[PDB]
């Protein structure tokens, strides 16, 4: 009674990261090649604060998966790894929210 | 072939084999082992998530105080020089560094217990943490009506 359909990831995207070219291409980019090795990924929406336009409530990003077959054997071996320094703390996102970015 | 040709801009996958941004073990060899889940249950709380999350965050940190594990520096490329907000009259000149990564350590996971004794009022501190203010006197007074 957990599984929507795509994934979320918390506790490893920072505002002061989310803010540069070099970093946000970074994490796009890796984030998306590490998502496709489970499944399939359609998408990701990862906030980018413009000079500190969305910094409230920055922090928390994910990707659109399109199932959660994939998503679950993802998120399952996503978790208790680490971004760089910290936990990475995984979870399931309901993709209606995710199209909002309602972030829920 | 029709007419033209579109095609596709060469490029190749890359990013797949240089960087590792799974981990686990830092700053020494990969022995230590944390078992616990980080995905959080179907009927909670938004208080609750975090201080889930926030618990595990400060074992985790605490950890990281316990061992020394702290594998990568914040800023790896310093900015502008800048002083402490906090006024500080004097420190030691045996003990300044560790005790400003160690005590940045605790900082970390007061931040988080801060947060989690808010979120939840049962909650538990590690053993390690103490709670601010030394006090004076020994014991407490008794007041008269």
């Amino acid at each position: 009674g957990h599984p929507t359909e795509v994934l979320c990831l918390m506790n490893m995207v920072l505002p002061e990261e989310l803010l540069d070219d070099e970093e946000y291409e970074e994490i796009v980019e890796d984030v998306r090649d590490e998502c496709s090795k489970y499944g399939l990924v359609k998408s990701i929406e990862i906030p980018r604060p413009v000079d500190g336009v969305e910094v409230p409530g920055c922090g928390k990003i994910f990707v659109e998966f399109t199932s959660v077959f994939d998503c679950q054997k993802a998120m399952q071996g996503l978790t208790g790894r680490k971004f760089a320094n910290r936990v990475v703390v995984t979870k399931y996102c309901d993709p209606d929210s995710y199209h909002r970015r309602d972030f829920w | 072939m029709a007419t033209g040709a579109n095609a596709t801009p060469l490029d190749f996958p890359s990013k797949k084999r240089k960087r590792s941004r799974w981990n686990q073990d830092t700053m020494e060899q990969k022995t230590v082992i944390p078992g616990m889940p980080t995905v959080i249950p179907p009927g909670l709380t938004r208080e609750q998530e975090r201080a889930y999350i926030v618990q595990l965050q400060i074992e985790d940190l605490t950890r990281k105080l316990r061992t020394g594990d702290l594998g990568i520096p914040p800023n790896p490329e310093d900015r502008s020089p800048s002083p402490e907000p906090i006024y500080n009259s004097e420190g030691k000149r045996l003990n300044t560094r560790e005790f400003r990564t160690r005590k940045k350590l605790e900082e970390e996971r007061h931040n988080l217990i801060t947060e989690m004794v808010a979120l939840n009022p049962d909650f538990k501190p590690p053993a390690d943490y103490k709670p601010p203010a030394t006090r004076v006197c020994d014991k407490v007074m008794i007041p008269q009506d």
